[PDB]
RNA sequence: CCUGAGUAGCUCGGAAAACGUUAUUUUGAGUGAAUCUGCCCAGACCAUUGGGUAAGCCUAAAUACUAAUUAGUGACCGAUA
RNA sequence: UGUCAGAGCACAUUAAUGUGUGAUGGCGUGCGUUUUGAAGUAUGAGCCGGCGAGUUAUGAUAGCAAGCGUUAGUUAACCAGGAGAUGGGGAGCUGUAGCGAAAGCGAGUUUUAAAAGAGCGUUUGUUUGUUAUUAUAGACCCGAAACGGGUUGAGCUAGUCAUGAGCAGGUUGAAGGUUGAGUAACAUCAACUGGAGGACCGAACCGACUCUCGUUGAAACGAUAGCGGAUGACUUGUGAUUAGGGGUGAAAUUCCAAUCGAAAUCCGUGAUAGCUGGUUCUCGUCGAAAUAGCUUUAAGGCUAGCGUGAGAUCACAAAUAAGUGGAGGUAAAGCUACUGAAUGUAUGAUGGCGCCGGCGUACUGAAUACAAUUAAACUCUGAAUGCCAUUUAUUUUAUUCUCGCAGUCAGACAGUGGGGGAUAAGCUUCAUUGUCAAGAGGGGAAGAGCCCAGAUCAUUAAAUAAGGUCCCCAAAAUAUACUAAGUGGAAAAGGAUGUGAAAGUGCUAAAACAGCAAGGAUGUUGGCUUAGAAGCAGCCAUCGUUUAAAGAGUGCGUAACAGCUCACUUGUCGAGUGUUUUUGCGCCGAAGAUGUAACGGGGCUAAGUAUAUUACCGAAUUUAUGGAUAAGAUUUAUAUC
RNA sequence: CAAGGAACUCUGCAAAUUAACCCCGUAAGUUAGCGAGAAGGGGUGCUUAUGUAAAAGUAAGCCGCAGUGAAGAACGAGGGGGGACUGUUUAACUAAAACACAACUCUAUGCCAAACCGUAAGGUGAUGUAUAUGGGGUGACACCUGCCCAGUGCUGGAAGGUUAAAGAAGGAGGUUAGCGCAAGCGAAGCUUUUAACUGAAGCCCCAGUGAACGGCGGCCGUAACUAUAACGGUCCUAAGGUAGCGAAAUUCCUAGUCGGGUAAAUUCCGUCCCGCUUGAAUGGUGUAACCAUCUCUUGACUGUCUCGGCUAUAGACUCGGUGAAAUCCAGGUACGGGUGAAGACACCCGUUAGGCGCAACGGGACGGAAAGACCCCGUGAAGCUUUACUGUAGCUUAAUAUUG
RNA sequence: CGGUCGCCUCCUAAAAGGUAACGGAGGCGUACAAAGGUACCUUCAGUACGGUUGGAAAUCGUAUGUAGAGUGUAAUGGUGUAAGGGUGCUUGACUGUGAGACAUACAGGUCGAACAGGUGAGAAAUCAGGUCAUAGUGAUCCGGUGGUCCAGUAUGGAAUGGCCAUCGCUCAACGGAUAAAAGCUACUCCGGGGAUAACAGGCUGAUACUGCCCAAGAGUUCAUAUCGACGGCAGUGUUUGGCACCUCGAUGUCGACUCAUCUCAUCCUCGAGCUGAAGCAGGUUCGAAGGGUUCGGCUGUUCGCCGAUUAAAGAGAUACGUGAGUUGGGUUCAAACCGUCGUGAGACAGGUUGGUCCCUAUCUAUUGUGCCCGUAGGAAGAUUGAAGAGUGUUGCUUCUAGUA
RNA sequence: UUUGGUGCCCAUGUCGCUGUGGAAACACCUGGUUCCAUUUCGAACCCAGCAGUUAAGCACAGUGGAGCCGAAUGUAGCUGCAGUGAGAAUAGGAAAGCACCAAGC
């Protein structure tokens, strides 16, 4: 491939890898406003594994509190209103009507520092695959260009600073996932 | 700043050669001497005007060198040898 | 009867020759004739022809040069020369 | 740092508008150097005195003169003598026939069948003297790190050998063995023998790790305060020892006489130096280039072009104007006349689809018509300018050739057309037009490339060019308007009843605008809808009624309302009332750090700007006179052009 | 020098703090030797007496503000990194994480040894004699040194192909005696030419030798997602780094995360193991002690600092004597703006300054010495390395004379 | 390091020709007894119409089509009975030449009337000395092959030499220095360059920063309370840049300490205005440069991160100010190791440890203090003020008052 | 001058549409018997003649339908702000023209 090509392809496998650490990222406990961390997480409704988007409505009418809207209110509100209780979350929910309204109060310090810590851990985790999949381009880049110096050294800061970019990206949504866990 | 350098992919021809017309006119010429130098026949042969392997134009006779249009609209250029006073 | 044998020479590397190896000459290594009927050479060589017979030596003369002496000179330098 | 002058002062000479000196006015940013170029913050030079760098030997070529001169000239060498020319001396050479590879042939040869056709031949010179150039000689002066050879250094360090010395003092107390206890015996325990220990502290000594001072030092490595070793991997003395494509090296490219990727000394060698530096009398005349090609080549070198000098050509040559003639394919313009691109619209292809070959295809859209288009590599066409040749007229011996000597390629700037870069760059690449380089001056605030302009010299003479006229600083005023910004004398898009002028535009003394007063409703809270919008949350139509007047409401204002208010119409009073557009000068937009700091300044509302007039100033320009002189001509009077 | 007390800072550089003698007490580790003057406390005087050969020590009294009263006297502890250590090191920048080093391992050498030097005798080795010498590497001690002979180098092997000089099986031609009408054939001498075949060593060839150079992977499916990789298949290689360690003198990301440290620490301590480019004698891990070794923390300690100042000198200043240097085109050598070969004491514009000094301190004169030495070029030099070229020492092979 | 070195085609190239570019677009290191020639015969592509399989596209019949077909090929073109196709015939795809032109510094390369002889095509006049054309190729030294009316070292031959023809040579750096030659040197040095470096300085302002406008929208509504795209205008010099320049016979820097200054795009203290400004705490825009705007830990690090504190811990410039004021911690001498790379000298825009900063002040400016003169008869006091300079920091508590 | 061929120019010329005409002709037309000829074949060609025609080619008239061509202004483009001079668009013509020879006339 040509050096913007492997950056394509490198931003393609970063793009993949970002998807999984904001997956990751959201389940992991925060002050828990995260829409994600409710939908990577399944239900178990009669026993059986489901999901939230597709079976339910997500919202957030105050700025610290969560609301699902399901379409069943005798057959379907219950089946996900026992499993947001005894959670994560260690929060008494209440339902309001057709829509289940979860408050959250902000964790104690003990338990965000471990939530922070794993956090933090699985960042460390992308990061380092991310840095081995650079240099694995930059290995491809070195069978590729091994010319003039200069070209190839002007492909080793593309790369770079295209890491940095995503870095950056990375760690502005780790911000994001800190903000909101206060 | 200082960058690699290389592939320009362009800037390159050859050596312009001599082409063109080897006659003015009010020039008296003799025969055997080129009048013009063209591939194909953009400028076409007259009385007396005899062909080189390399397209090239020249006399055939004594004479003076004169221009004259022809074709459906007058185009199309000939060059004629108007022999001088003889 | 004799006239200058490891001789001339042939080959392997050479060098000198204007010649960067070519006639010719010389040898570190090998090889090695004829006896003036012969040999050498006449820029490979061969025949005829020409010339001389190597394989011993010496040789004033014109030759370079002044370290100096004798007399003299300098379209030589004059104590920064 | 002085010039042009110059008050005054003191004098009086190569006696002459004299000398010395200058209160003061005008003017003025060194010499060589190399570069496109330096007052230069680019380099060298403190100054002074001498000295200090293109010669020679030979040979050739070119120029000028001479001798001889159509088989002449001339001798190399050698000899006679004054260290002399000279004479004796033709040894040979050049020119006297060339062609062909040569044989060979020859006023012809060779190619060739051919002397066809072509090449040269189809005939002048020799030798010296001067100058210049070139060639071999180190061959203008000086500067390299460098290489080899011949030698000397181990006295300094290093290394070993033999001879010796030295380690003040005080410590700690190992191994080993004896004895006694213990232990089956050991192991072990205590005393004793003992004083070993790349053992300790610590003199001297060895080395110098660190702080400070020092840095043309007292010192070419120190002073002082700390440091380690200081019984051994120990320091030293004496004599020898190993020497340089070599030795030595507890190894670091260490040391080898304060200096060493390999010491110094003498020579080859005066090595080489496309790179630096310099190169010493006068004058006259002409007087370029920084471009192209080639290059183990970009700093260099070779050839061209160019300049210059001698000759000839000397108007058929070359230019300058006038004219004719040709090409182009540039600009523009167009692109159903192409090429690629691409848009607005119509019937609508192919048709997907729907559809029982048609039926809607509301999509893709052929071609066509439509009105426009974009192109350096788009051109149906299509300019001009310019270039060439050509005719007429002027000029030249020349921009023609040869010969001798060259020089330059590292250009730059301004304008035009560009490209690259960004129609950024005082940038690069180009072509063209001019400048500096190589040539100064005035304007430009001072400025190499801008404008005017091309300087023999002296002028205390005139006309001027660019340009300028309130003062600095020579140099003008009148009239017409604008300006109130100091615009002039930084600015952008945008904005603005700034402002002047121009053009038209409605009313109107039946009274125009304005100022202010009165109403301004109505079905009607029209409905969708807001529990709460109905003349104004959001949406939909947004009309008629009475009225001169009136909008499902101009807005304000309300949860809705309401209310206020206006358009609309009338009224009080009574002379101006509007945008419609275009131009001059204006304002804002306009914040950065030595001192105003985007008129030269003082200042300027003219001394600013544009408009017509007659003026003036003002250049090394031109003219004038005077002096010299160069190239030429009547001609030698030493006169003129 | 009142107080604070490393807060200044790249860092306790430096300085201060500790000392000498006697008496208590001294740990971890430990390879028993050390650690140890460990860590830490008390006293050192005068007179009398007890005291001994001399003391030391002790009792009583005596006070000073303080009694090795002056003198010269290790500051210490902990953590981490490297090296075993004591030591050698660039004379005159760098004293070490380097080198050396005992030890370990590998290799060659049977004597007139290998080796090294010299041309050569000859000499050390050595007048040694394989437990000795020489080389290569790792450098207390303890435990290991995983795989691979792909290519290389070495050793061994001989068939196979390939192999010189040289020898001659043999071929061809010239000159011409002669034979020939020509043409031509052509004896002998010389002439010229390399080809049958022989021709070694050696190379290609085959094995072993890696504690000999050295090197020692990918793709796909599958692990309560999973990029990961426990795993299973595929491709390639000679084998794909085994162990061990693993942000280390190695880690770009990185200042990685974590806990301690620290109020607050891009440094530090241990840890996390996908480790850009770690890694096992071009060795790996623990590793006792030690370092004029490096770094961090800590008790004390101080004008390093907070925050600087005073006393004495030697200067600095003056007086008398003596008295040089670098620099140096010439100068009577201001300011701001602009200009320039783009940073103006000399230029133009405006401003101001009587002239000459002395003492500090040096903005500027792009200050001084040092024809760039930083970088580039020169068809420059020099050295160094090497499958760059060509030679060549040395070693080895064949022929020939020695040599039958 | 890249790419190129030779040659040809289009624009660039601005209408004669021609003109550079490391500018924009492509190729050649050729092909062919036909694709040369001669004589004769013949004329598009595409599109349309109609037809078995058979259509979009196989082909034919016709119309139409100006040749966009085709031309051996890169592009330029031309090429409408042609420069193209078909038939037959030869291979002039001649020998010796050649007046004369082109283009050009040389070398060379391009055309060439016409002649002598011989032919070929066609009965023929006429044509044929290669293709419709331009790239399509390497001199010379040396060497080989055949022929030669050339010479044969005294002669005779021969060998051998000479002439013509022929072949070998990416001398592809392609006008080419030998038949034959790689790297390292932070161990390096010699001569040179601001014409070729990093920094500074200077020009530009792409970029960077800042300001502004347009205002969709977000904002119950309402662009401008607070923002504001979609887009542009500009400014600054200040971040990154482009520049190859006065300067490299020398303009010494990163940082730390000291000295600070000026400016505003003001952070606080000063003042004013608007609010989606109940108060308080504010946001907002401007005038506004007088003063001031912290300490500690880490990094060599300026910077940067963290903690604490005030009203705040503003931003730039002065050679990334500040050694002729101090230090070199890093950085950029050798020295050494770790990881990697080159096999090798070595290198790392990696880390790691240390690793020498010269000065007797000439002048101006600049801070103090004197000498002579002036200030007009000499002397001594006291002044005005001409001109400026220093200085213009600020917090907390309480009362008014828990009042509005 | 009418017809046929043909000469210069090589669409202002043409292409097309509506008619007329051939006595002599030019042409169609009748055959491959003959020389010759077909990538084949009397299609073309060559031999030999006009039974039939103005059909068509052909010429003359009208047709400006398509296409071609095209009056002036100015600017565009340019050369020392005057000159130079467009293209395009427009009216519009053009239904080719100059000839020679042989006959008929």
């Amino acid at each position: 491939m040509s050096p913007e090509k492997y950056l394509n392809f490198f931003k393609e496998t970063a793009d993949k890898k970002f998807q999984w650490l904001k997956e990751e990222l959201s389940k992991i406990r925060t002050g828990r406003p995260n829409p994600k961390l409710f939908d990577n997480l399944l239900v178990e409704s009669y026993g059986d594994r489901m999901p939230m988007v597709a079976l339910a409505q997500i919202a957030v009418n105050p700025p610290r509190e969560i609301v699902i809207k399901p379409f069943d209110v005798k057959n379907n509100i219950n089946a996900i209103y026992s499993e947001i209780q005894r959670a994560n979350l260690g929060v008494q929910p209440v339902i309001d009507g057709d829509k289940i309204r979860i408050n959250f109060p902000p964790m104690t310090q003990e338990s965000r520092l471990e939530s922070i810590k794993q956090a933090k851990k699985v960042v460390e985790q992308i990061h380092q695959e991310l840095r081995s999949v650079r240099r694995d381009t930059l290995q491809m880049i070195k069978k590729d260009d091994h010319k003039d110096e200069d070209f190839e050294e002007f492909l080793k800061e593309e790369v770079e600073k295209v890491n940095k970019q995503y870095i950056a990206q990375l760690e502005t949504i780790q911000k994001q996932k800190e903000k909101e866990l206060l | 700043s200082k960058k690699g350098v290389g592939s320009t992919k362009n800037g390159r021809d050859s050596h312009a050669k001599r082409l063109g017309a080897k006659k003015a006119d009010g020039q008296m010429i003799r025969t055997g001497q080129i009048i013009y130098r063209q591939r194909g026949t953009r400028v076409y042969p007259g009385v007396n005007v005899g062909l080189g392997s390399d397209d090239t134009l020249f006399a055939l006779s004594d004479g003076l060198v004169k221009y004259q249009k022809f074709g459906p609209k007058q185009g199309k250029t000939r060059v004629s040898v108007v022999k001088h006073k003889l």
